[PDB]
């Protein structure tokens, strides 16, 4: 689903500013 | 910066990742930012692959009709640099994996407009300091 990808991208984006 | 500058930057970025043979002259500032964005999206993808096994492929098979839903949902609760980079990475993916590299088609223009409108509408340049 496009919705799952959306959660994964948000998780990655949030952890991106960090890690 | 200028809304026109960002519209110009987005198109330039998409054409570059699409490997468009014809070089549409842009300021050095624009190219520099295109370079920075490509590098960021690759770092971003690197993190995505470390955390998840899945590719963007499956979910982006209906991009021409759901990409907008994806962008709204990507910034539904907040906006930060990381999500914006993911935003461009989704674009790089479409140009590199879905669409064919080397030509700038109507589908590209569809992608370009979708990204350009959402970026500007949502004031993304305000949360995306290329320093």
């Amino acid at each position: 689903t496009m919705e799952n990808l959306s959660r994964r991208l948000k998780v990655t984006g949030d952890l991106f500013d960090i890690m | 910066k200028s809304g026109t500058y960002w519209a110009t930057l987005i198109t330039a970025f998409l054409k570059t990742v699409s490997k468009v043979e014809e070089l549409d002259c842009v300021d050095s500032a624009v190219l520099v930012d295109v370079s920075k964005i490509i590098t960021l999206t690759q770092e971003f993808r690197r993190h995505y692959d470390s955390v998840y096994r899945a590719d963007y492929g499956p979910a982006l098979k209906n991009w021409k009709r759901d990409l907008s839903k994806l962008f709204t949902s990507l910034f539904v609760d907040v906006i930060n640099s990381g999500r914006i980079v993911g935003f461009f990475d989704v674009g790089r993916y479409v140009c590199e994996e879905v669409l064919c590299p080397g030509s700038w088609t109507e589908d590209h223009e569809l992608l370009n407009d979708c990204m350009t409108h959402f970026f500007i509408e949502n004031n993304l340049m305000n949360h995306f300091p290329l320093e």
